[PDB]
């Protein structure tokens, strides 16, 4: 029982417009009780891209089988890209409250459109 | 994801002296209520949350009788519990939060005071 590491392996993806583009992320392991979220930016403004909560949440499909309890790949796909799509991408663990805390970011993925 | 058995909605009249909404997952795999957290929302608040790791329940004033039957969170249950007078004055939309370790969920089941 050691504490999770997050690991969005491509520091940066390429795409051009209209396709799509995999957003990498593992984690290595389960605990703390809370979610992993995908974020676009950091700060007060940054962009919901992905829970396992609050969908479907279009655009976005799932790399793995997230439905099952040891899963630890949340990598996601997302279609269509366009020039709004550029910008950070945050695989976020969460610890649960009221509200739930943020406890520990992925590095961060570098996304930008041809 | 956490999945859920749905339900529209559910009703209760003055007879009723207990309201129950209820909350089903279907692929439950919790080994122990530590890992389970569960939140059920109302107009944006959360008029109960059951942390499992610290074992404590949180409720607001106004919902000073809301609880759910711990026994059943392993089975995959997280329904609601409350009286008539808790009941009547918050009646609308429900939403049920279920999260085991990583995996979370959540369903909506509306109240009718008819
Ligand atoms: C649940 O976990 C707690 C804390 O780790 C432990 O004390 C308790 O024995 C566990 N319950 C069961 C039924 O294994
Ligand atoms: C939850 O709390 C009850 C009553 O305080 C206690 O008996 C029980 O052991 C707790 N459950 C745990 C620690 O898993
Ligand atoms: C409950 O939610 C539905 C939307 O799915 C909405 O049509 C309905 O008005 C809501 N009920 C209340 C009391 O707001």
């Amino acid at each position: 029982e050691e504490e999770v590491q997050i690991i969005q392996p491509d520091k940066s993806v390429s795409v051009a417009a209209g396709e799509s583009a995999i957003l990498h992320c593992t984690i290595t392991s389960l605990f703390p009780v809370g979610p992993i979220q995908w974020f676009r930016g950091a700060g007060p403004a940054r962009v919901l891209i992905y829970n396992q909560r609050q969908g479907p949440f279009p655009r976005v499909t799932t790399i793995s089988e997230t439905t099952r309890r040891e899963n630890m790949d949340f990598s996601i796909s997302i279609s269509n890209i366009t020039p709004a799509d550029a910008g950070t991408y945050y695989c976020i663990k969460f610890r649960k409250g009221s509200p739930d805390t943020e406890f520990k970011s992925g590095a961060g993925t570098e996304l930008s459109v041809r | 994801q956490l999945l859920f058995n749905k339900t529209k909605s559910v009703e209760f009249t003055f007879g009723n002296d207990t309201v129950v909404i209820p909350c089903f997952v279907t692929n439950m795999e919790a080994q122990n209520t530590t890992e389970v957290y569960v939140k059920w929302k109302f107009k944006g608040r959360d008029i109960y949350t059951f942390d499992g790791a610290l074992n404590k329940s949180t409720v607001p004033t106004d919902f000073s009788s809301a609880k759910i039957e711990v026994s059943q969170l392993l089975k995959g249950d997280a329904s609601l519990k409350m009286d008539k007078s808790d009941a009547v004055s918050h009646t609308g939309n429900y939403t049920c939060e279920v999260t085991e370790l990583t995996r979370e969920g959540e369903t909506i089941i509306e109240l009718k005071y008819r």
